[PDB]
C-alpha cells in the first residue's frame, strides 16, 4: 500500500550514539582511471578532506584496513580471474587478450595502475568492516572505499572489479543465522542480489532504475529460486523521483522485510549517483533525501555496514557522503563548507546543500502502489 | 593563399578539357549548389563522373579534392557450466552460495549541466596533472638525494631499472611526456634509465619549473571558471524551464500549426487504425469560458503598439480598434457595426472557413490563451500557500513589453511562486509579439482582407443554408489558390466553445 | 558569378579539411541507444555499457597552430 | 550498384537457433506512436520513437505479421507529412535493425507503389532473409493508382549485426551504424520475410 507522505526535515534520533568506524585509505585517492572516465576514486579524498575540515574526527575512530589477499578473495571469487587480475598490467594487455574478452575487462573495466592494489584494498576494507561488526567492537562501519557489487564471480562490469559486499556479507554470515542488503544506487546490484539467490541468509533489496538502463535486470518478478524463493525483493522505479517519493516508496518496504525476515545484521550501499546534476544518474534527490534512508535504517537499532559507491560528479557525492557520515554519528551538520583544498570546486555559493533539480517527476502514484503491492503479496509468503 | 592557386589550376584544366561553354555553365551551376551545402559529396562526385570522368586524372584530383530456464531474467547454467572451482570457498561457502543460476539481460540533460559537467572535468584533469607532477617530483627528488651521496664510481656506472622505485611504473611516463613533447619522452625516460646521473637533476628542475608554471595557469583558468560558474549554475537548476522555453521557440512556426492538425488527423480519423468507428468531424477542442482575460490582453496588445519601434501613427490608430473588432464580433463582447430542408432559424453554431492567416493569428490567441486559463484552478491554492496572485503577474508582465522591467526578472519572479505547477508563462512577450505581427500582417494583405469580408457577410447572416456554405467556400477559393491547405474554424456560442478541423 | 564562385567552392571544400533544415540536438544522459542514433553524436554510447559522458567530450579546433579544447 | 550478399547471418541463425518458427501476432503499423500488440486504443498526446518494438533475445528468429495501410504509405512516398522518412529512420543493407522504419525498410527491398517498372530489372531481392523465395511477393497489385490496398508484411527476426553499411538504393541513403567510431548497435534485426497484397 503506497500514500503520499510530504518530506520532512531530517532529525537524528539520541535514543542511540553507536559506535562509528569509518575505514579510510589515503592511498585510494591516488589510482585513476583514465582521461575522459566518469569514475574517479578522487571523491572519496573529497569526501574524506571535508570530513576532516569539518570537525568530525573527534568522534569517530578512524583506522586504515589492510588489503585484503588472494585466498581471502577466493571465498567467493575463482581462482582464474583473481588470477588474470592480479596479472594483467596496463602494458601487458595484449598478452592477456584472451582473458580480457573471456572476463569482459577492458570497455568499461579499464586496466589502469594499481588496478590490483584499488582492488585488494576495497576488500579489505569491507573485511575489516565486517570483522568488527562481527566481534561487537563497533556497530557501524562506514567502508566508503568499498561500494563495488556490479562485479560477479566471473566478470567484471560496471567499473566493479572485485565484489566486496558479499565478501563481507559471508564475514558477517561466519557467525550471524541471517543478514540483509540494501541499494540506494541507480542501477541495479546483479552481483550482489545473484550471489545468494538460492539460501534464505540474505536477501538483496535495490531501488533501481528499470527498463533501458546499464544493468538491465531485477524486475519485479526476480522472486528468487529454491529454498531463497521470496528472499530477494526488487522495487524498480523510474526517471525522476523525488525525496517525499524515495522515502514513501523505500521506508515500508524495509519495516515491512525486517517485520517478517527479521535480519541480524545489516549492510547498506549508498550510491551517489542517484541524486540531482548527477553525470550518469537520472534521479532528482537532494542530501536530505539521500540520507533519509541512512538515517531511517540506522534508526532501528541493528548492526549495520555502510559502504560507498557510485557518485559522478565530486561535489554532490562528497557532499551527500559527509552528511551521511554525519548523521551516522546522530550529528546534524554545520551545512556551511569550510575551506580546504577542494574549496574551488564546491560550486560559486559554497555551501554544502545543493538545490535538487525542477526536471519532470515521472513516477505515478497508482504505479508505485501496484508495486508496492506486489513486493508486499510475495513477501508475505514466508 | 598556398594552397589555392593549384586549385585554381586544376579547375582551369577541367575547363579546357570539357571545352563547351554551356557544359562549363552547368558544372558552375553544380559547383556552386555544393557551395549552398544542398549535394552531398556522394551526389557530387556520381555527377562529376558524368562530366570528368572522361579525362581519369582530372577525376580522380577531383575525387582526392573533395573526400532450463526459471524466472523472468534468470538462466540455468548447464551441469557441465557448474564448475569453476575457488579454493578459498569452505562449506558454508559451498552451501549458502549458488553456482547454478546466471541472470541474464533482457531523459534530455540540460545544456548548462553539460557546461558544468565539462567544467568539472577540466577542473579534475588540472588537479590530476598537478598531482602527478607533484609524485614524480617527490620521487624524482629522492632519486637525486640518494644519488648525491653516492660517489662517483657508483654514479658513472650507475643504472635506472624501469619503475624508479615507484607504486606504479607507469605514474611517472606520462607526467614526463606531458612535460616533453611525446616524441621525447621515451627518449628521456631511456635515458633517465641509463644515464640517471646526468639526467635526474636537470629533469627534475625542469619539473620544479613545470609546476610553478601550471600552478600559475591554474590559477589564472580559475577567473574564468570562476565566472562560468557563477553566471550558469543558476541557471541549471530549471529542467523544464528552459526545455519549454526552446520549445515555444520552436513551436510557433507556420509550418508546425498546420503539421499539428495534419498528424492528429492522419493518425486518428484518417488512418481509422480501430476500423470499427467513423472519423469525427472536428480535430481539436477548446474552451474560453472567462472572459476578464480578454481586457488585460487587450491592454497588453495596446501597450505593444504603443511601445513599438516600427509602426506609423495612422497605422497604431487602426491597431487600436482592429482587435476591439475582433473580439467584439467573434465573442459578442462589448456596415457601421461592421467598421466599429437545411434551412436553421435562430442558428447558434456558426463557421469560419479561411486561409493559413487567420488560422495562425486563432492559434496564436488559443495558445496564449491556455496558458491563462491552466492558472485559474490554481490561483486561489497559490495564494494560500505563499502566506504559509493575478494582479501581480499582470503587473509583472505589464513591465517587459513597454521595457520597463527587463526580461531576467520574469523567468525567477514565478519560480517561488509555483514551483512545479507553471513553466509555461515565461515567454509572453514573444508569443504576444507574434500574435500583433500576425494580426498586422492579416490587415495588410488583399486576400486576407477578402477573406475577412465574406467571413464578416456570412457571420452578419443569423439564418443559414446548405446552399448558402457552398456558396461561401466557392467565393472565399474563388481568390484562394488550390495548391493552399485548407481549414476550417466552428465556434459554439452555446458552450462558448471554439472548435477546427483540418481540410 | 564564375570567379566569385570558384573562390567561394575552394574556401568551402578546404574549410573542412585539416580538420574543423532541422540540425537535431545532441544526445547527453541516455544509456539506451535504441531510437536515438538519429540525435547528434550517440554514436559511443550503448546499454552495454555504463559511462555517458562521451558525448559531451570536448572538441578541439587548431588555431595558431595549437589545439584548443572548446 | 552495391550489393551485398549477407548469407552468413542466417546460416548463423539456422545452425544457433533451431527453435521452430511461430506468429507472434498481427501489428498495426503507427506514424508518431510506438508500436503494439493491440487495437483498443491507439492514441497518445502528452506535453518520433521508433515504431517496431523491443522483442527480446528469446524471440529471436520468429515471424511478426505487420499490417501497414495505404494511407500511410502515399505519405511516406513523397515524403510528406512523414517524421520517419524526413528523419530518414533506416539502418542496414536487406537485414535492418529495430530502429528501422519498416515503410522505409520495405522501399529499400525493392517494393515500388504502381504497376511493376517496365524496364529490364534484375531479379528482386524483396525477401532477402527468406531464403526460401527472395521474391516471396504474392497477391496482384491494383492497376489503377489510387486504390487503397492494405499490406500483410512478415517481419523475422534477426540477432545483432555487427555492422549497417550506408548505401543509395531506390533513392534513399540510408544512415551508416556499427563502424569503428560508433558502437555495438543492442537492439535486434529484422528484414522481410512474407509479403502479401490485399485488397
Ligand atoms: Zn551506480
Amino acid at each position: 500500500v503506497y500514500e503520499a507522505t510530504p518530506f520532512d526535515p531530517i532529525t537524528v534520533k539520541p535514543s542511540d550514539k553507536r559506535r562509528v568506524a569509518y575505514f579510510y585509505d589515503a592511498d585510494v585517492g591516488n589510482y585513476a582511471y583514465g582521461a575522459g572516465h566518469p569514475m574517479k576514486p578522487h571523491r572519496i579524498r573529497m569526501a574524506h578532506s571535508l570530513i576532516m575540515n569539518y570537525g568530525l574526527y573527534k568522534k569517530m575512530e578512524i583506522y586504515r584496513a589492510k588489503p585484503a589477499t588472494k585466498q581471502e578473495m577466493c571465498q567467493f571469487h575463482t581462482d582464474e580471474y583473481i588470477d588474470f587480475l592480479s596479472r594483467v598490467t596496463p602494458d601487458n594487455l595484449e598478452m592477456f587478450k584472451r582473458e580480457s574478452v573471456k572476463f569482459n575487462v577492458g570497455d568499461d573495466c579499464p586496466v589502469f595502475d594499481g588496478l590490483y592494489e584499488y582492488c585488494s584494498i576495497s576488500g579489505g576494507g569491507s573485511m575489516e568492516g565486517a570483522a568488527r561488526l562481527n566481534r561487537g567492537k563497533c556497530d557501524v562501519a562506514v567502508n566508503y572505499a568499498g561500494g563495488l557489487h556490479h562485479a560477479k564471480k566471473s566478470e567484471a562490469s560496471g567499473f566493479c572489479y572485485l565484489n566486496d559486499i558479499v565478501l563481507g556479507i559471508i564475514e558477517l554470515l561466519r557467525y550471524h543465522p541471517r543478514v540483509l542488503y540494501i541499494d540506494i544506487d541507480v542501477h541495479h546490484g546483479d552481483g550482489v542480489e545473484e550471489a545468494f539467490y538460492t539460501t534464505d541468509r540474505v536477501m538483496t533489496c535495490s531501488f533501481h532504475k528499470y527498463g533501458e538502463f546499464f544493468p538491465g535486470t531485477g524486475e519485479l518478478r526476480d522472486i528468487g529460486v529454491g529454498a531463497g524463493k521470496n528472499y530477494a525483493v526488487n522495487v524498480p522505479l523510474r526517471d525522476g523521483i523525488d525525496d517525499a517519493t524515495y522515502r514513501s516508496v523505500f521506508e515500508p518496504v524495509i519495516k515491512k522485510i525486517m517485520e517478517w525476515y527479521q535480519p541480524s545484521a545489516v549492510v547498506l550501499q549508498c550510491g551517489g549517483d542517484s541524486l540531482s546534476g548527477d553525470r550518469l544518474g537520472c534521479f532528482n534527490l537532494s542530501m536530505e533525501g539521500h540520507a533519509n534512508c541512512v538515517n531511517y535504517v540506522k534508526s532501528f537499532g541493528i548492526p549495520m555496514m555502510v559502504v560507498g559507491g557510485g557518485g559522478y560528479t565530486m561535489r554532490n557525492v562528497a557532499r551527500t557522503w559527509c552528511f551521511e557520515t554525519g548523521l551516522l554519528n546522530n550529528v546534524v551538520l554545520d551545512k556551511d563548507l569550510p575551506y580546504n583544498e577542494y574549496y574551488e570546486y564546491y560550486g560559486p555559493d559554497y555551501k554544502l546543500s545543493v538545490r535538487p533539480s525542477n526536471m519532470f517527476n515521472v513516477n505515478t502514484p497508482e504505479y508505485l502502489d501496484k508495486v508496492m503491492t506486489n513486493i508486499f503479496a510475495n513477501l508475505e509468503n514466508t | 593563399n598556398i594552397s589555392l592557386n593549384e586549385e585554381v589550376t586544376f579547375f582551369e584544366k577541367a575547363k579546357r578539357y570539357i571545352g563547351n561553354k554551356h557544359l562549363y555553365t552547368e558544372f558552375l551551376k553544380i559547383l556552386n549548389l555544393y557551395s549552398q551545402d544542398i549535394l552531398d559529396l556522394d551526389d557530387l562526385v556520381e555527377k562529376v563522373d558524368f562530366y570528368l570522368g572522361s579525362n581519369k586524372e582530372l577525376f580522380t584530383w577531383f575525387k582526392n579534392f573533395v573526400g532450463e530456464a526459471f524466472g523472468p531474467s534468470y538462466k540455468r547454467l548447464p551441469k557441465s557450466d557448474t564448475f569453476m572451482p575457488c579454493s578459498g570457498r569452505d562449506d558454508m561457502c559451498w552451501e549458502v552460495l549458488n553456482d547454478e543460476w546466471v541472470g541474464h539481460p533482457v531523459h534530455r540533460k540540460n545544456q548548462y549541466e553539460e557546461t558544468l559537467f565539462k567544467i568539472e572535468e577540466e577542473r579534475h584533469e588540472y588537479d590530476f596533472y598537478i598531482e602527478s607532477n607533484l609524485r614524480t617530483i617527490q620521487c624524482l627528488e629522492t632519486i637525486v638525494n640518494k644519488i648525491e651521496n653516492m660517489t662517483e664510481n657508483e654514479k658513472a656506472n650507475f643504472k635506472l631499472p624501469p619503475g624508479l622505485g615507484h607504486t606504479s611504473m607507469t605514474i611517472y611516463k606520462k607526467v614526463i611526456r606531458k612535460v616533453y613533447d611525446k616524441e621525447r619522452g621515451f627518449e628521456i625516460i631511456d635515458a633517465l634509465h641509463e644515464h640517471p646521473a646526468v639526467t635526474a637533476p636537470v629533469v627534475l628542475k625542469r619539473l620544479k619549473q613545470k609546476d610553478e608554471e601550471w600552478r600559475r595557469a591554474q590559477r589564472e583558468w580559475n577567473k574564468v571558471w570562476r565566472e562560468l560558474e557563477q553566471k550558469v549554475f543558476f541557471k541549471s537548476l530549471d529542467h523544464l524551464g528552459l526545455t519549454f522555453k526552446q520549445a515555444d521557440k520552436k513551436l510557433l512556426t507556420t509550418k508546425q500549426l498546420i503539421s499539428e492538425i495534419s498528424s492528429i488527423k492522419v493518425d486518428q480519423t484518417n488512418k481509422k487504425i480501430h476500423w470499427l468507428t467513423p472519423k469525427p468531424k472536428s480535430q481539436l477542442d477548446f474552451d474560453f469560458p472567462d472572459k476578464n482575460i480578454f481586457y488585460d490582453i487587450l491592454c497588453l496588445a495596446d501597450t505593444f503598439i504603443t511601445h513599438t519601434t516600427a509602426y506609423s501613427n495612422p497605422d497604431k490608430e487602426r491597431l487600436k480598434d482592429l482587435l476591439k473588432y475582433f473580439i467584439s464580433l467573434f465573442f459578442s463582447i462589448s456596415l457601421l457595426d461592421i467598421l466599429h430542408q437545411g434551412i436553421i432559424q435562430n442558428r447558434s453554431i456558426f463557421n469560419l472557413f479561411a486561409n493559413t492567416n487567420i488560422y495562425i493569428f486563432f492559434r496564436h490567441w488559443t495558445t496564449i490563451y491556455e496558458r491563462l486559463l491552466e492558472i485559474k484552478q490554481m490561483n486561489e491554492r497559490v495564494t494560500k500557500e505563499i502566506n504559509t496572485a493575478y494582479k501581480q503577474v499582470l503587473r509583472l508582465s505589464r513591465r517587459l513589453i513597454n521595457g520597463d522591467l527587463e526580461h531576467q526578472w520574469f523567468e525567477e519572479s514565478l519560480r517561488q511562486a509555483y514551483n512545479n505547477k507553471a513553466f509555461k508563462l515565461y515567454t509572453i512577450d514573444k508569443v504576444t509579439q507574434s500574435l500583433v505581427k500576425h494580426a498586422h500582417t492579416l490587415m495588410t494583405d488583399a486576400k486576407t482582407a477578402e477573406i475577412m469580408a465574406l467571413f464578416v457577410k456570412d457571420r452578419n447572416a443569423s439564418t443559414t443554408s446548405a446552399k448558402d456554405q457552398i456558396i461561401y467556400r466557392l467565393q472565399v477559393r474563388s481568390h484562394m489558390s488550390n495548391t493552399e491547405n485548407m481549414f476550417r474554424i466552428e465556434f459554439d456560442k452555446r458552450t462558448l466553445h471554439v472548435s477546427i478541423q483540418y481540410i | 558569378n564564375e570567379s566569385n564562385i570558384i573562390s567561394t567552392f575552394t574556401r568551402r571544400i578546404i574549410k573542412e579539411k585539416s580538420g574543423n533544415k532541422l540540425i537535431y540536438p545532441e544526445a547527453t544522459g541516455i544509456s539506451s541507444n535504441r531510437g536515438n542514433k538519429l540525435l547528434q553524436r550517440s554514436e559511443v554510447v550503448t546499454r552495454r555499457d555504463l559511462n555517458n559522458s562521451k558525448p559531451m567530450i570536448e572538441q578541439t579546433v587548431f588555431y595558431n597552430g595549437s589545439e584548443h579544447r572548446l | 550498384l552495391p550489393n551485398v550478399s549477407s548469407q552468413s547471418v542466417l546460416a548463423f541463425t539456422e545452425k544457433h537457433y533451431p527453435n521452430k518458427l511461430k506468429n507472434l501476432g498481427t501489428l498495426y503499423y503507427n506514424r508518431f506512436k510506438e508500436g503494439s500488440f493491440d487495437e483498443d486504443s491507439t492514441s497518445y498526446s502528452d506535453r518520433p520513437p521508433p515504431f517496431l518494438p523491443a522483442i527480446g533475445i528469446q524471440n529471436i528468429n520468429n515471424i511478426a505479421t505487420l499490417k501497414i495501410t495505404y494511407e500511410d504509405i502515399q505519405a511516406s512516398f513523397n515524403n510528406i507529412e512523414s517524421p520517419r522518412k524526413r528523419n530518414n529512420e533506416i539502418w542496414g543493407c536487406d537485414i535492418y535493425s529495430d530502429d528501422s522504419d519498416p515503410i522505409l525498410v520495405l522501399r529499400h527491398c525493392g517494393f515500388k507503389i504502381g504497376a511493376p517498372s517496365g524496364g529490364s530489372f534484375h531479379k528482386l531481392r524483396r525477401t532477402p532473409v527468406n531464403v526460401t523465395n527472395q521474391d516471396n511477393v504474392t497477391g496482384n497489385l491494383p492497376l489503377l493508382e489510387g486504390t487503397p490496398f492494405d499490406l500483410e508484411v512478415e517481419l523475422l527476426f534477426l540477432p545483432t549485426l555487427q555492422k549497417y553499411p550506408s548505401v543509395k538504393r531506390f533513392d534513399i541513403t540510408s544512415r551508416e551504424w556499427g563502424s569503428e567510431a560508433t558502437v555495438i548497435h543492442d537492439g535486434l534485426s529484422y528484414g522481410i520475410y512474407s509479403i502479401v497484397i490485399k485488397q
